[PDB]
């Protein structure tokens, strides 16, 4: 019948809220990278793919043979 | 003119129950009474008047 | 327009709009994490028998969360007043419309050379053409020519109104007596729609704005057909 | 039996009896802006007037005659005093904002400029001066009230106070006569707005001010002031020196820098 | 002709949103000018560039009142 | 800004005044458990002498059962608390809650 | 400031019954005096019928509904003129 | 001594979830309510002129 | 100049007022206007909390400038401790004015 | 004096639950329902 | 906090009784003007 | 045992996990026997049976910890009450549905949808990501 | 004795008593309105075929819950219950005074519910905009009766707030200083400046509308050299600081409820939060024009009024993290009152963030007027201060009557409240975003499908409604009277019994100086 080893009896409600603020951080700067990936950067680039070779005369005469516009026929 | 407060303030000290506003006597009860007997009365007309300007009148 | 089921903003017309595109993206991140962590902290507190109920110290915790706020702000207005200030940094238009709100309808007015204006009122459902879009078709559009910079000065001959186009970043109020100024700029011909925005009486829902956008030669000849 | 020294009071009848005028001179005033009948708005005016005199005679019963007002009384009513001159300079407040807004950045339909085409403005160094050296005066002659009263002289206590209310009185008569020969009206544009509307409601303020202090005459005629007990002189006057000082603002604002 | 108008030019006079004096100044001019040149015998000609501007500026129903008003005679600016 | 061991010491020094009375032993107590830590056994063995000196075995029950919930999720801390304290229970006849019956629901 | 006088060794009633009758009072008399000397009535200047005066947007909820509440009838035109 | 929710809980949990979705989804397919989804990947377009 | 005829507090002050106004005189205060000083506030040398009944309500503000009061009634008999801080008060209960 | 004590520092009377009952019902619901009987009065005027 | 047992208890049954006529009481009257409303419009 | 509501400005008994030791016992009067229980507490507690430590305990206690700790089904009762009356709520909506509203406008209907939805792709509606963006304008056809 | 006690009251807890009736009555009125405005809105097309009388549900829904609902509870039933008791004093400054604050507000409902019944309503949106509020626009009695009910209710808050101001800085023990008094009470007497120094402005501005109305005025009138614009920093400047009086006796409750539910004797980091409702107090009253940068302002100015109104996140956010600080090792106890402010906590937040986003004038052109305000000012005043008097409802119930709640049953309420404002509020962020108007009774057809979630989201608060009324009528008809209530050491209010004596502290507290 060994004794049982003395454990850590006093602040443990501390060492339990900086562990965890420490991970929430953690996790924080994964979504933020997560994000400006999916979100940010995806929408960067999606406007500047776009207009890269973007040609509007074009856009406007396939609107325009579509019917859309009241000034155009 | 004669400091007559000391007499007043017998009148409002006396021990007999009423509240200030009918304590001196019973020319507070009619006064109270014209009072309320105008906003209830004027309280009622007003509803009468909501009554009629609710509807369009030709 | 908006489109069925949609979560954001219109896709951007103008650079201006998407400047703010860009912005929102950075603020809303701000706001998801600050309410995320503070949903989480809250759970946190909540789920341990641990206690710890004497007196706590404050004046250490508040520099933190005095200074890491008041750092997120400025992370914040740092853009949103860069892109304030470049909305209203001077343009050069190349044409000024005006725009009269009523009840409940606009007109307009393109004075530059000649006199000419007219009045741009909903379409009624029940005179929808097939595939026209309820609430926001108009009987008379405001043509401009795509791709130039124009001076929209907007006002009211009644009530307040206000002249918005969502896709173009634009909501200027209308007010009598007064002369508002906006500019556009549109990057791509088509058709961008907006709503009246101050409530103006029983009909404020149903006088919508479209603008429909195409080449300098075709403006030109529009406006002379309208005189 | 208490043994604190604040006031409980007794069930009182004039909160609602006030509720109640006020329903009906609201409601009265409709009537007479949109169906042509004075009748509701009479009756909330009376009823108002008999709510405050018996709330306010309750409050002398209470204070004179019963002794209720102990120091820790007397000093909450100083509180509410202030603060109810605080939110009348507030309620001035916006109008001062909507003279300064419409003259500082006068429309075109005024002409562009301030005072607007078609205004004459009265010439501020005469009636208007006039009317500032009367409410002026009738701040030192209180002042001279307040300290008579202090040091127990119930004489020149009572010809200081009628000097005070003569000079109140005469700034509403010459207030009255300069009304009835302006030249331009409350339908003359935002200048008329803004002048009758302002200097109106300080009117409506001066004849409540001389009210109170005529209300605080008639006490000291009848000895209800002690030598060092005697709030409702001292309320009138603090409110008398706010009616002076608006006075003051509307004279340089309105009358003087607005001509 | 100093021109080859397209539309009102910036001015820096009315740098910001509200263009309600840019309008009205615009107007006045013009109408000044034109009082003075006419009164002379001169041109009005000289008077061309006001009388763009606030055409471009000003809405048609402002411009409509205030020549009703100046021929009633209650115009309130001064011309 | 104490270090452990004074912070013990006096715990220790106030459960250990001979003639403490039941209103200190439970100021005591229920001040104590608001700190975070569970109290050391050379601390609980001070109380429930206080216990025994004011002829109150319930109380000393309570101590140790308020050990345990100290402790929260940390389940090691209270079998060592009552190993430390063995000796001090047998002498002065204390049963535990688990004893008694006291830790059923 | 300080105005131009002096006392303060004795605040009280007869320094304030002093600048009632010395100097308020006094100053009301002279008001008074240059009031009552640059009264006398002014011209009224000819009637143009301004858009931005005489405003009518509603009936006033007196009289004929057109004169205002202190209309003095020399020197008040309606929005069609002076009154005869 | 069983309380109220030791002798009806499970049942409460079980019936009043049950309940819940049965209803909803009724109410949502069943009644002709208009949600408006997005056309996209659903609806073949149309010539409209 | 000069002459009398106002009335003084100590003529016409009458009710509550009167009976503050001549206690303050004797160095009295019946009606609760000052605050109390504490004593040392053993058991020895508690606090003496007067009262019209047999129990009043008692406030501890135990240490300058805590912001939180601690309260509780204290009952008629043997002087009872603050809950948070153990200083000693003992209820006096007396006469009919205070 | 006045009535003390719990059911007695309030207007109503809570002496009988089915009595009370009605009156609650009374009091919450004629709030509610007055705003769909204001619109109704609105319509039927045109 | 605690409390009294109920002086006057509220059976299952009660409550079912008083919720039905609290649901009641707000549903009926809003609910026959909702129903009337194509016969309020076109008056 | 009986608390009173005239006790209320007494110290009272109370079972918290923080407060372990309430301000008066769980029982203040003794029977007889309980008398010579507590008697019997100033001796030896190694002379108390089992029994009797548990008497005197509940008379100075009325919960365990571990009583008053217990957790409890409630939450089931909570949880499926609140899906019961959510439940209800689209009786409401079914109900709205049936007798309140009317037919929605014309543009919904299915031949309307697909000929506004050509119409807004011939626009390019949202052509950078929201709408046309997902739409095949050389395949004709949605993206897949 | 009926009418004495009711009608002539001078006491602070029946009066308060008075208040919460009278607030639970105009909760029933606005939650209707509320219920008409998403039956319109919860399809495409018309439902009442007339929407003007739309625009007067909207207008009527705002200043019922604003001004009949929210600040008769909080400051005139919690406020008055609440304050003397947690001071010690024997009533209020001006108990009779305070009677008459009580009776000003039926006749204010009175007035307001008059406007809805004559002519065609007042269909102009709570902030009552000229001219569409105007004579021409609105011709006849209806704006007219909403402007004198607006002013009665003024004069009711400003005698109020002259009362509390009062009240609490000259009614405390001798011995206890302004830094020893409960957060509450801070919370009521800020308000209580704010509503001082704001409602006057109001008065004056709704005052030029009244005589533009009617007496041939034209502060507002281009015609005669007014500006529309003008009424519009009057009204914002009351309405700013408005918006701060609804929230800040709900921050004070929740600081009291976080407190006591989490086991602590005292909140975290007291003098900070004293110093955070201060702060916002202040700031609050130089903010205003965030409500009109698409007015046509200069730059400069959008660029000031954006940053002074971020400011106001620091002090606000001092005080979420010292809610959340003081539930860190409490012992938690999961009473249906701590679950309200628990959910205050987290969707305050949610709602305060986006104002951040909104205070941005360059993304607020294109927000401003949409539904993305509504869903923002909904997440702040209807899962916000509402929670926060369902909070102190629930928890302060059994003090006021002496009778104890269902607990669990005030759960079930907690859980489908919560379920239906987040379903009708949440989707309306994407209805703004996406740019439909707010003040709209249909909607561009692409908006439907968010429309039909927030409308049935609707109809499940009411169902947590009606509920409510049951649960507060199973209390009354079971009496199950209070025996015991824990932490009175730290919450005096409790000390004197449940429900209290008429009179309390007859006999004042006594609180030695040390
Ligand atoms: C936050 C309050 C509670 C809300 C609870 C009710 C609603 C449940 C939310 C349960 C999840 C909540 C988290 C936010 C959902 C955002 C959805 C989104 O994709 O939003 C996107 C943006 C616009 O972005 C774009 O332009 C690009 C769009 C890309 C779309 C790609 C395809 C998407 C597939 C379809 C998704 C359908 C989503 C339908 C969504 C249907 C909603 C009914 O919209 C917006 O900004 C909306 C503005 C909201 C401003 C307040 C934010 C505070 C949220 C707090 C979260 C705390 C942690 C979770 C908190 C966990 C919950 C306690
Ligand atoms: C209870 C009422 C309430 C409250 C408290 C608030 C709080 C705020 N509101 Fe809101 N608001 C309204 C009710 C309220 N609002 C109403 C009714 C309207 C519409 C009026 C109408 O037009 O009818 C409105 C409209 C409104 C507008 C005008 C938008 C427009 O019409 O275009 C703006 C703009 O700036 C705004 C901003 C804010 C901000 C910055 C706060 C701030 O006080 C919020 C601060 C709080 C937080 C930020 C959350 C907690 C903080 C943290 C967790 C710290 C870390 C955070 C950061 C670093 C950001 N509000
Ligand atoms: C020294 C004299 C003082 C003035 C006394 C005149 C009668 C006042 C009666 C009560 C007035 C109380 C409020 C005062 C408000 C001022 C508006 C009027 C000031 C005034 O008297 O202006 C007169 C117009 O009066 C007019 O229209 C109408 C006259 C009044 C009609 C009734 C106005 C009622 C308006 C009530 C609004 C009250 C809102 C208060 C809310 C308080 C906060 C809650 C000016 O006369 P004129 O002929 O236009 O020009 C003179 C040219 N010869
Ligand atoms: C038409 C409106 C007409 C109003 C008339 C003017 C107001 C008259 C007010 C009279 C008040 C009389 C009661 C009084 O003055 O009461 C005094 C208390 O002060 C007090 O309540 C002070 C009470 C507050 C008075 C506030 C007065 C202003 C109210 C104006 C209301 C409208 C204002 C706004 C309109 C836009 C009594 O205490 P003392 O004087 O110390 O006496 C005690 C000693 O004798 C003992 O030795
Ligand atoms: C926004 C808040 C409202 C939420 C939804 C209200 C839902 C439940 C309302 C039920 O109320 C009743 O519904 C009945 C129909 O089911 C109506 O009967 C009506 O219709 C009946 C069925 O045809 C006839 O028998 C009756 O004469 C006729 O008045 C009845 O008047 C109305 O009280
Ligand atoms: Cu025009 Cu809204
Ligand atoms: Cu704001
Ligand atoms: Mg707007
Ligand atoms: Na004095
Ligand atoms: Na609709
Ligand atoms: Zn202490």
């Amino acid at each position: 019948s060994t004794a049982l080893a003395k454990p850590q009896m006093r602040g443990l409600l501390a060492r339990r809220l900086r562990f965890h603020i420490v991970g929430a951080f953690m996790v924080s700067l994964g979504f933020a990278t997560f994000y400006k990936f999916a979100v940010a950067e995806k929408r960067k680039k999606a406007y500047a793919d776009f207009y890269r070779n973007y040609d509007s005369m074009k856009d406007f005469e396939e609107m325009r043979k579509a019917g859309i516009f009241q000034s155009a026929k | 003119f004669e400091n007559r407060v000391a007499e007043k303030q017998k009148l409002f000290q006396e021990d007999n129950g009423l509240p200030v506003h009918l304590k001196g006597g019973a020319t507070d009860n009619i006064l109270y009474r014209v009072t309320m007997t105008l906003c209830l009365g004027g309280t009622l007309y007003s509803l009468y008047c909501l009554g009629w300007a609710s509807f369009p009148h030709k | 327009m908006a489109y069925p089921m949609q979560l954001g903003f219109q896709d951007a017309t103008s650079p201006i709009m998407e400047e703010l595109l860009h912005f929102h993206d950075h603020t809303l991140m701000i706001v998801f994490l600050i309410s995320s962590l503070v949903l989480y902290i809250i759970s946190l507190m909540l789920t341990t028998k641990l206690t710890h109920t004497s007196t706590m110290d404050a004046q250490e915790v508040e520099t933190i969360w005095t200074i890491l706020p008041a750092i997120i702000l400025i992370l914040i207005a740092l853009p949103s007043l860069r892109i304030l200030y470049m909305m209203d940094e001077i343009n050069n238009p190349s044409l000024t419309v005006k725009t009269m709100g009523h009840q409940w309808y606009w007109s307009y007015e393109y004075t530059d050379y000649e006199d000419l204006s007219f009045d741009s009122y909903m379409i009624p459902t029940s005179e929808l053409k097939p595939g026209e879009l309820r609430l926001l078709e108009v009987d008379n559009r405001v043509v401009l020519p795509m791709e130039m910079t124009i001076r929209m000065l907007v006002s009211s001959e009644d009530v307040l109104h206000s002249w918005a186009v969502p896709s173009l970043g634009l909501k200027t109020d209308a007010i009598p007596g007064r002369l508002n100024q906006t500019t556009l700029m549109s990057s791509r011909p088509g058709l961008y729609y907006g709503q009246c925005s101050e409530i103006c009486g029983s009909n404020h829902s149903f006088m919508p704005i479209v603008l429909e956008l195409v080449p300098l030669k075709y403006f030109e000849k529009w406006s002379a057909s309208m005189l | 039996h208490q043994t604190h020294a604040y006031h409980m009071v007794n069930p009182s009848p004039w909160p609602l009896t006030g509720a109640l005028s006020a329903l009906l001179m609201t409601s009265g005033l409709t009537m007479w802006f949109h169906f042509n009948s004075m009748t509701l708005l009479m009756i909330g005016l009376t009823t108002n007037m008999l709510t405050m005199y018996q709330w306010w005679r309750d409050v002398i019963r209470e204070s004179t005659f019963q002794g209720h007002h102990t120091p820790a009384v007397q000093k909450g009513l100083r509180y509410g005093m202030i603060l109810f001159i605080i939110s009348e300079v507030l309620f001035f407040t916006g109008f001062f904002w909507a003279f300064y807004h419409s003259s500082l950045a006068p429309t075109p339909e005024l002409g562009g400029c301030w005072p607007p085409t078609g205004i004459h403005p009265l010439n501020p160094l005469e009636v208007p001066l006039l009317n500032t050296s009367v409410l002026l005066a009738s701040g030192v002659s209180i002042t001279w009230a307040h300290h008579s009263l202090m040091e127990g002289d119930r004489k020149h206590m009572l010809q200081a106070l009628f000097i005070t209310i003569t000079l109140g009185v005469y700034f509403t008569l010459l207030q009255a006569s300069e009304y009835y020969e302006a030249p331009f009206t409350i339908s003359d544009g935002v200048y008329g707005s803004t002048f009758f509307v302002a200097t109106g409601f300080h009117g409506l303020h001066v004849i409540i001010g001389s009210t109170f202090l005529i209300v605080c005459f008639f006490r000291q005629l009848k000895f209800h002031f002690t030598s060092n007990h005697h709030f409702g002189f001292e309320a009138a006057a603090w409110y008398w020196h706010f009616v002076d000082v608006v006075w003051l603002f509307l004279y340089v604002s309105i009358y003087w820098w607005g001509s | 002709k100093i021109k080859n108008y397209q539309t009102a030019p910036f001015d820096s006079r009315f740098p910001n949103q509200n263009q309600t004096r840019n309008c009205w100044q615009n107007y006045l001019d013009f109408h000044r000018c034109e009082k003075a040149m006419t009164a002379k015998g001169g041109d009005v000609s000289v008077c061309e560039w006001y009388r763009r501007v606030y055409k471009s500026l000003c809405p048609i129903s402002w411009v409509s009142t205030w020549d009703d008003r100046r021929a009633e005679g209650t115009f309130p600016g001064k011309i | 800004h104490e270090t452990d061991e004074e912070f013990d010491a006096r715990w220790v020094t106030y459960f250990n005044k001979p003639d403490i009375d039941a209103w200190e032993l439970r100021k005591g107590m229920n001040t104590l458990v608001g700190y975070d830590l569970v109290p050391e056994p050379k601390i609980i063995d001070a109380a429930l002498r206080a216990c025994r000196r004011l002829n109150d075995f319930a109380s000393a029950v309570r101590i140790l059962e308020v050990v345990k919930d100290k402790a929260g999720p940390h389940k090691e801390i209270y079998p060592y608390v009552i190993q430390e304290l063995r000796p001090t229970l047998n002498e002065l006849g204390i049963s535990t809650p688990e004893e008694l019956g006291l830790d059923k629901v | 400031a300080s105005a131009a006088k002096g006392d303060h060794g004795g605040t009280g009633a007869r320094t304030w019954r002093f600048l009632t009758f010395g100097l308020a009072l006094p100053s009301v008399a002279l008001c008074t005096l240059n009031s009552w000397l640059h009264s006398g009535h002014r011209e009224r200047p000819a009637f143009i019928p301004y858009h931005h005066l005489r405003i009518r947007t509603k009936p006033f909820s007196w009289g004929d509904g057109n004169h205002t509440f202190f209309h003095n009838p020399r020197v008040n035109p309606l929005p069609t003129g002076y009154e005869k | 001594a069983p309380d109220f929710h030791d002798k009806y809980g499970n049942a409460v949990l079980a019936s009043g979830a049950t309940f819940c979705v049965a209803v909803w989804v009724y109410m949502a397919t069943q009644i002709g309510i208009e949600w408006n989804p997005s056309p996209v990947g659903r609806v073949t377009p149309k010539e409209w002129r | 100049a000069s002459g009398g005829g106002v009335p003084t507090d100590e003529e016409q002050a009458t009710g509550l007022e009167r009976e503050v106004m001549l206690a303050a005189r004797k160095g009295q205060d019946p009606y609760n206007i000052l605050a109390p000083k504490a004593t040392s506030g053993t058991k020895e040398d508690p606090n003496l909390v007067p009262s019209i009944t047999n129990k009043r309500i008692v406030g501890c503000i135990c240490e300058e400038d805590n912001s939180t009061v601690i309260w509780f009634w204290l009952h008629k008999g043997e002087a009872q401790r603050c809950p948070s801080c153990g200083t000693h008060y003992k209820l006096v209960p007396h006469q009919l004015a205070h | 004096h006045y009535e003390e004590g719990p059911g007695k520092n309030i207007p109503f009377s809570v002496e009988n639950k089915w009595r009370l009952l009605a009156m609650m019902t009374l009091f919450f619901g004629s709030g509610f329902a007055a705003p769909f009987f204001i619109v109704r009065h609105q319509l039927l005027k045109k | 906090i605690t409390a009294k047992p109920a002086k006057t208890p509220t059976s299952p049954k009660e409550q079912a009784i008083g919720l039905s006529v609290t649901f009641l009481s707000f549903l009926l009257p809003a609910g026959w003007v909702l129903y009337h409303l194509d016969n309020y419009k076109k008056s | 045992s009986v608390v009173k509501s005239e006790d209320y400005a007494l110290p009272s008994y109370v079972d918290r996990r923080d407060y372990p030791l309430p301000d008066v016992a769980h029982v203040k009067n003794l029977s007889a026997s309980q008398k010579a229980l507590k008697e019997k507490e100033k001796a030896s507690w190694s002379s108390l049976s089992i029994d009797e430590k548990v008497e005197l305990y509940r008379l100075k206690f009325k919960e365990s910890f571990a009583e008053m700790n217990r957790s409890t089904n409630e939450w089931k009762t909570v949880v499926g009450a609140a899906m019961f009356f959510i439940g209800f709520t689209a009786l409401l909506l079914i109900w709205e549905k049936h007798y309140v509203y009317g037919p929605i406008p014309h543009t919904f209907e299915e031949e309307w949808v697909a000929k506004q939805t050509k119409r807004m792709l011939d626009m390019k509606v949202a052509p950078i990501q929201g709408f046309s963006a997902k739409w095949d304008y050389d395949k004709n056809e949605w993206k897949k | 004795m009926f009418i004495n006690r009711w009608l002539f009251s001078t006491n602070h807890k029946d009066i308060g008593t008075l208040y919460l009736l009278f607030g639970a009555w105009a909760g029933m009125v606005g939650t209707a309105l509320s219920l008409l405005i998403r039956a319109e809105l919860g399809q495409p097309g018309t439902l009442l075929g007339d929407d003007q009388i739309y625009n007067v549900v909207v207008t009527a829904h705002a200043f019922v819950m604003i001004f009949f609902m929210v600040m008769p509870i909080m400051i005139g039933g919690f406020g008055n219950w609440l304050v003397p008791l947690m001071i010690g004093a024997p009533d209020m400054a001006f108990p009779r005074m305070n009677n008459m604050s009580f009776w000003l507000l039926p006749p204010s409902f009175l007035l307001l519910l008059a406007s809805s019944m004559v002519e065609a309503g007042a269909g102009t949106g709570w902030t009552v905009y000229p001219p569409l509020a105007g004579n021409l626009a609105h011709a006849g009695a209806s704006v007219d009766l909403t402007i004198f009910s607006l002013h009665l209710a003024g004069v009711s808050s400003i005698l109020g707030a002259i009362n509390f101001i009062t009240t609490i800085i000259n009614m405390k023990p001798p011995a206890m200083s302004q830094y020893q008094t409960p957060l509450f009470v801070w919370s009521v007497m800020i308000t209580a400046v704010l509503l001082l120094l704001s409602l006057p402005v109001l008065a004056a501005g709704i005052t030029m509308l009244l005589t533009d109305r009617n007496l041939n005025t034209t502060f507002f009138d281009p015609a005669g050299g007014g500006d529309p614009i003008l009424y519009q920093h009057l009204f914002w400047f009351f309405g700013h600081p408005e918006v701060y009086i609804l929230i800040l006796p709900g921050f004070g409750m929740i600081s009291h409820i976080v407190t006591y539910y989490s086991g602590k004797k005292e909140p975290f980091g007291y003098m900070g939060m004293v110093w955070a409702m201060m702060s916002i107090g202040f700031l609050g009253f130089i903010v205003w024009a965030h409500h009109m940068f698409t007015v046509g302002m200069d730059v400069d100015t959008r660029a000031y009024f954006t940053s002074a109104t971020m400011i106001i996140a620091i002090p606000t956010g001092v005080k979420v993290f010292s809610w959340l600080a003081t539930l860190h090792g409490g012992n938690i106890k999961w009473s249906p009152a701590m679950m309200w402010a628990l959910g205050f906590i987290f969707l305050f937040t949610v709602g305060g963030l986006t104002g951040i986003v909104l205070a941005n004038s360059s993304l607020d052109i294109v927000l401003h007027d949409t539904y993305y305000v509504v869903a923002h000012f909904h997440y702040v005043l209807s899962m916000g201060a509402v929670f926060a008097i369902m909070g102190g409802f629930v928890h302060w119930f059994p003090l006021f009557s002496g009778y104890t709640l269902n607990d669990t049953w005030a759960k079930i309420h907690f859980a489908i409240m919560f379920v239906g404002v987040n379903m009708t509020f949440f989707p309306q962020h994407f209805l703004g975003l996406s740019g439909m108007p707010r003040r709209y009774s249909d909607y561009p057809d692409a908006y439907t499908m968010w429309n039909t979630i927030s409308s049935m989201g609707s109809f499940i608060s009411l169902t947590a409604v009606m509920l409510m009324v049951f649960i507060i009528w199973e209390a009354f008809a079971s009496k199950r009277e209070v025996l015991t209530v824990d932490l009175t050491t730290t919450n005096l209010e409790w000390l004197n019994g449940c429900p209290p004596p008429y009179h309390t502290f007859e006999e004042p507290t006594y609180v030695n100086l040390k």
